[PDB]
């Protein structure tokens, strides 16, 4: 709804709280009735836009390799670890970390669960191939960076609703917590 | 009792094994007096490599973690100096069995980085684990690759564990749990067994 101060600006007249409330009540009553054309553009005169839609994750464009296979590349960062992942549209669930199989690059089960989290959240385990390169940081930081990179690359092959579900699950947000001086 | 020695072996001035005695006696002398245990092992090998050539019996030499023989040891002298594998009689006599200078049997071996000395965790190929000396010793040889479970083997192993009621989590018998186990183990038998152990 149009806030009091900008209503004053539109009217070029100072007005109180109670008369603003009365005007808003009348506008709501007009909305409740079967408003026709002139009515709802009249109301739209007094309704601003909430341009804070945070569903603005940038879907990476789909690229094609020389073999004609579709894929998407993305980046991620966790502490000092930085990862870049390529997710293929079709695959058998093979993840290659620095040219090494993920169960060999990540002996600890926690990191493997972190690498699971993105694909499992959207029910496509075993349906994609991942080729990622990670550098810097430690075991957990590298695992988190790779998770973020794979989620951001996997956003391309899922629906917008699934992208939003991943966003609400925290799979597409960079973790800003780092060591403090 | 069927296998018999062809030489007089002298354990000490008082005790000796005469020619024609059963091999078990030698084994007993190694089991009763540990002082002559290592000497008793080599004799056995010396006999088994020889008699098998005559055709008395078929011999199998199954050495697991064979890469230890031509590597390094973590055993020290009293002067804190390193000891080479060839300076051990037990290791020295077992190398003679790996050479293909005898017939009437087969030599089967398996590599292992688990428990290996001075090897990185991800080294599994023959040359990397054996070393130049080990490869030269075993060469020529037939390598056989052992890989992770294929989908059929993975499904059958999980069905075996389920038939033994070894997966107690309610989501394990379902399909989503099977996908999660497959991903977490990547079909590796050992990782799958360890994960299923505590579920
Ligand atoms: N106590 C004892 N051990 C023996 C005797 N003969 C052979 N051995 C052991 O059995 C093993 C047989 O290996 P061998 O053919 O003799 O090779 P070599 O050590 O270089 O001479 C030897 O390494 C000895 O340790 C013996 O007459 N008395």
């Amino acid at each position: 709804w149009l806030i009091k101060e900008e209503l004053e600006e539109m009217l070029v007249e100072k007005l109180s709280d109670l008369d603003y409330m009365q005007f808003i009540r009348l506008l709501e009553k007009l909305l409740t009735s079967q408003c026709g054309a002139a009515e709802e553009e009249f109301v739209q005169r007094f309704r601003r836009s909430v341009t804070l839609e945070s569903k603005k994750q940038l879907i990476e464009p789909v690229q094609y390799d020389e073999q004609g296979m579709a894929f998407s590349k993305s980046e991620g960062k966790r502490k000092t670890a930085k990862a870049e992942a390529i997710v293929y549209k079709h695959g058998s669930g093979r993840i290659k970390v620095n040219g090494i199989d993920y169960q060999l690059y990540f002996p600890i089960t926690q990191d493997r669960e972190q690498l699971m989290f993105p694909f499992h959240f959207v029910d496509r385990l075993g349906k994609h191939d991942v080729t990622c390169t990670v550098s810097g940081g430690g075991r957990s930081a590298q695992a988190g960076a790779i998770r973020l990179a794979m989620a951001k690359a996997l956003c391309s092959f899922v629906t917008e609703d699934e992208v939003e579900w991943m966003r609400q699950a925290g799979l597409l947000t960079t973790d800003p917590r780092v060591r403090e001086r | 009792n069927q296998i018999k020695v062809q030489e007089k072996y002298v354990w000490n001035k008082r005790e000796s094994t005469e020619k024609g005695s059963p091999l078990g006696e030698v084994v007993e002398q190694g089991i009763t007096r540990v002082r002559n245990a290592t000497d008793a092992v080599g004799i056995v090998l010396k006999e088994l490599k020889r008699q098998s050539s005559l055709g008395m019996f078929h011999l199998l030499v199954a050495v697991d973690g064979i890469n230890a023989l031509w590597g390094r040891t973590t055993l020290k002298r009293e002067d804190k100096s390193p000891i080479a594998p060839e300076e051990l009689a037990l290791v020295h006599n077992l190398r003679k069995m790996m050479k293909n200078d005898w017939h009437g049997g087969a030599i089967v071996s398996a590599l292992s980085q688990t428990g290996s000395l001075f090897k990185p965790r991800k080294a599994y190929l023959p040359q990397e684990l054996l070393g130049k000396e080990g490869f030269d010793a075993l060469d020529p040889f037939i390598p056989i690759l052992v890989s992770n479970y294929n989908p059929k083997e993975f499904e059958s192993c999980i069905q075996y564990y389920l038939e033994n009621n070894w997966l107690q989590h309610e989501k394990a018998p379902t399909e989503e749990g099977k996908k999660e186990l497959l991903f977490l183990s990547n079909a590796n038998p050992s990782l799958l067994e360890r994960h299923c152990a505590y579920l």
